[PDB]
RNA sequence: CGUGAGGGAAAGGUGAAAAGAACCCCGGGAGGGGAGUGAAAUAGAGCCUGAAACCGUGGGCUUACAAGCAGUCACGGCCCCGCAGGGGUUGUGGCGUGCCUAUUGAAGCAUGAGCCGGCGACUCACGGUCGUGGGCGAGCUUAAGCCGUUGAGGCGGAGGC
RNA sequence: GUGGAGCCUGGGAGUGAGGGCGCGAGCGAUAACGUCCGCGUCCGAGCGCGGGAACAACCGAGACCGCCAGCUAAGGCCCCC
RNA sequence: GGAUGACCCCAGGCGGUAGGGGAGCGUUCCCGAUGCCGAUGAAGGCCGACCCGCGAGGGCGGCUGGAGGUAAGGGAAGUGC
């Protein structure tokens, strides 16, 4: 290793079109059947405490 | 007393960034990098202007011999042609005839094969 | 006002060179070529001198904007005592006047006026002439200048 | 019919009705010039040659005008070279009247 | 009508936080809240309290309706950084630049 | 008085037989046509130029030694990678390239030109495709 | 900062007046929206002016068969200002080896430069030598001083040429 | 022979690493983008313009500016062109 | 030609590094200034496709800015990156 090091500085262009892939992706979601609250599905709803279709968890 | 630069430099430098205003990234950025680039630009405009000159006359010529090899003889006899009638409308103007007015055109390369 | 010590080594740094801070080419720096105290003052020959005051007073009276008073009326000292007496005499303030007396008097009453600049004659001399528009002297200030330029 | 005429060492081809842009001509604004023809066209077809003897056309001065500012400059590398010139081209605006024969 | 509320020198780095508005730029209030619930990322945290406070402004102030508040538009901007200093190898002192965000959310009404 | 410049136009469809024809002699024209320099209205940066059927290209003469002395060539970017293909083989195989190479390198290089080499069409015929088309027959 | 001798910074500005923004609303706070003060609040204290590099948002034109010192020429399309014209953009075609320095020779794979802003280098004194504008001319000139002035000049011939 | 000829007197310079090409020699090996002289040239300073594919010095030609006018030089006139 | 920088005509020169020369532009400051411009808006900033100048630049207009600015003609430099 001989200490590699940028020969040029990167432009904006260059820069910004390497984030072209950086883009968030919104959480997914779904409504839960007994609260109607939006929740991530698969997981048990915390605003109402139920999955499928029952009391897991006392929120 | 003092002249501190004050005003003089940015002024001078917006003058030539204005100049480059469309250029690729620093080149309308960056004042150097504007100078650089409008001294280039500077020389093509020159050296094209000369250019543009001889850029419609060999375009002419190529309009001119299409029409010219349409009516079964070709650009160089032509214009021989032309000079031994006495013809001497410009070749700017000999394009436009050959497409725009195709019978005078006609008429002219008859002269033609008749003067040669 | 900083030292002289050399910043960092003359090499091997990644930095430039350089000796003190001092060096003008520093902000901390002192100026290249600055100002220092000089005279701007020189002797322009006597003759020239002469002539100015002479060609200076010649110019104004070409003019018909040069006059000599015998003496002040009753001015004594009182500024609108002189404004009087300049009334009379054509001086209005329309035009600027340089008053060249030897009283004291008449000074003093002339002085504070903006249209008027006040003289005693061993001071006349051919800028506070050029400065104003209309030269007024003493007979007695008229011949002390005679007597300048003889 | 249009012609062919002659005039600041270019041709054009004219019309009547036609505002067009010559070299400037030692001409008063207002005043009215005619220019040598080298060729008539569209129903009478008639090929100057050089120019046709008794044609000319007939064009008024609208005015004089300098042309847009073109910026000239010339720059030499490592040199210290660098020359900036402002040229406005002089410029005569007619107004062809008729053609003749 | 819009409702505006910012949030200034939050002590958050604007290419990070500006990954979580980009999110919610133009959608309706309630998806917005939505998303920056579930979404897991520090900046979600900061733009709700900054969607939330325009919501109210809206409802509170400007007189809208919050069935009908959409994100019309917004924007993190960069406020000055807190300079650091990272001490390393050798010697050598590093100056990490800690970042400061101005976020901004921009709330209008959604007419039909 | 501005030069004419053309608006757009309907491209005129062609047909040629090679058969016999000295290849590149031929492809020399074809070229013109392709850029439409045989067009009074020629305009270079813009592509109205003929569309070219040929027809018959597997008969295509040619001088020389060089049925089995011109040598085709590709290069693909191995070690090694160079294809020497020998003029008879061509026609052997892939006939219709012969004369698509030659037409090709007779081409303007650039955007424009890879354009107009789309509009040659070539078939080791007869028989063409482009009935739809009604090409006009032409003579060298 | 250095054991010490010693080295040695950066950092000025709301407004005429604090009238320094009660009270309410989101918020743990910070911050912000209203209200209020103010001639002006993108004068709100992180405060006059608020350039540029730099980062965002929105709009117009454009771009996924294309080969590049990034421009220029021409034509064309779309947007805009207007009503033979302009402005923005750029599809295609032509043309085209950065700037500086150093060199016989540099696009050069030779030097310097990340970009922007600010600082940065032919001076002054006394002599000298041409030129030059003037003054006087077999002459020309004063120096230090003295008097006067308080931005007034005069005298001073020692002396020098 | 009136030319950015010349001569005279003075102010100011820069330059004193050249280079290639043709020709004449020495050196070298009837080598080197070699070296050292002479006459000439061009680059240097015309890396401005045409030709020579590209390319300081080979051919052509000494660019004040503009033109969508014309004649040409070398070089070319099958297509790229 | 006129009668001395007033313009007109005609002809010719006008590649250019070191370098010589000549004419200008702009910055700070002085005289001009007890003046003139200035809140009906200074300086400074951001625009402009407009005007003048070969050019450096200078106008004019719009926005900002809110207290300075400084002419014709001259003078002096910490004078243009």
């Amino acid at each position: 290793a001989k200490h590699p090091v940028p020969k040029k500085k990167t432009s904006k262009a260059r820069r910004d079109a390497r984030r072209s892939h950086h883009a968030l992706t919104p959480p997914t979601l779904v409504p839960c059947p007994e609260c109607k609250a939006m929740k991530p599905p698969h997981t048990v709803c915390p605003e109402c405490g139920y999955y499928a279709g029952r009391k897991v968890l006392e929120v | 007393p003092r002249a501190k630069t004050g005003v003089v430099r940015r002024r001078k430098h917006k003058k030539i960034l204005k100049l480059a205003k469309g250029y690729w990234g620093l080149r309308s950025k960056s004042f150097r990098k504007a100078r650089e680039t409008l001294f280039a630009a500077g020389n093509y405009a020159y050296a094209h202007r000369k250019r543009r000159k001889r850029d419609f006359r060999r375009l002419w010529i190529v309009r001119i011999n299409a029409a010219c090899r349409q009516h079964g003889l070709n650009y160089s006899t032509f214009i021989h042609g032309l000079k031994k009638a006495g013809i001497e409308v410009d070749r700017k103007n000999l394009a436009d005839l050959a497409v725009r007015e195709p019978q005078v055109f006609a008429e002219l390369v008859e002269r033609a094969k008749a003067a040669q | 006002a900083y030292s002289g010590r050399k910043i960092w080594p003359q090499k091997h740094t990644g930095r430039a060179r350089h000796g003190d801070i001092g060096a003008p080419i520093f902000v901390g720096g002192g100026v290249v070529f600055g100002p220092k105290p000089r005279d701007y003052s020189y002797t322009l020959p006597k003759k020239v001198r002469k002539k100015g005051l002479a060609m200076a007073v010649a110019d104004r009276a070409r003019e018909g904007k040069l006059l000599l008073v015998e003496a002040f009326a009753g001015v004594n000292g009182k500024t609108k005592e002189f404004l009087a007496w300049a009334k009379e005499a054509g001086l209005d303030g329309s035009e600027s006047v340089l008053l060249v007396t030897g009283n004291e008097l008449v000074r003093r009453a002339a002085r504070n006026l903006p249209w008027v600049v006040t003289l005693a004659p061993e001071g006349l001399n051919v800028y506070d002439i050029v400065r104003t528009e209309r030269l007024v002297m003493d007979l007695d200030a008229w011949e002390v200048f005679q007597n300048r330029i003889g | 019919m249009f012609a062919i005429v002659k005039t600041g060492g270019k041709q054009y081809r004219v019309e009547p009705g036609l505002k067009l842009r010559v070299e400037k001509l030692d001409a008063e604004p207002g005043a009215t010039v005619e220019l040598p023809v080298l060729l008539l066209g569209g129903e009478k077809t008639v090929v100057g040659t050089p120019v046709v003897e008794g044609a000319s056309v007939v064009a008024e001065v609208l005015g004089h005008g300098r042309g847009k500012k073109i910026l000239v400059s010339k720059f030499k590398a490592k040199v210290q070279y660098r020359r900036k010139k402002g040229h406005r081209q002089p410029y005569t605006e007619l107004l062809i009247k008729e053609i003749r024969g | 009508m819009e409702a505006k509320a910012i949030a200034r020198y939050v002590r958050i780095s604007p290419r990070k936080v500006r990954l979580v508005v980009d999110l919610i730029r133009g959608k309706s209030l309630e998806e917005a809240r939505n998303i920056l619930r579930y979404t897991n990322k520090r900046g979600a945290y900061f733009v709700a309290k900054v969607l939330e406070s325009a919501a109210a402004n809206a409802v509170n102030n400007h007189d809208m309706l919050e069935d009908r508040l959409y994100v019309k538009a917004a924007y993190v901007d960069e406020g000055p950084a807190l300079k650091r200093v990272l001490p390393r190898a050798r010697g050598r002192a590093d100056i990490i630049k800690k970042r400061t965000s101005h976020i901004t959310v921009i709330l209008g009404e959604k007419h039909g | 008085m501005k030069t004419y410049v053309p608006k757009q136009v309907e491209p005129r469809w062609v047909l040629i037989d090679a058969e016999g024809k000295t290849l590149g002699r031929l492809a020399t024209k074809i070229a013109t046509l392709l850029r439409g320099k045989h067009r009074p209205d020629w305009t270079p940066n813009v592509a109205m130029g003929d569309f070219v059927v040929v027809v018959n290209a597997d008969k295509i003469r040619v001088t020389g030694k060089k049925l089995e002395q011109k040598i085709y060539t590709r290069y693909s970017g191995y070690p090694g990678g160079l294809k020497k293909i020998p003029l008879e083989k061509m026609l052997a195989t892939h006939p219709e390239r012969v004369l698509e190479h030659a037409v090709k390198g007779m081409l303007p290089k650039g955007p424009l030109g890879r354009r107009l080499f789309k509009r040659l069409k070539v078939y080791a015929g007869p028989d063409h495709p482009h009935q739809a088309q009604r090409p006009e027959k032409l003579e060298v």
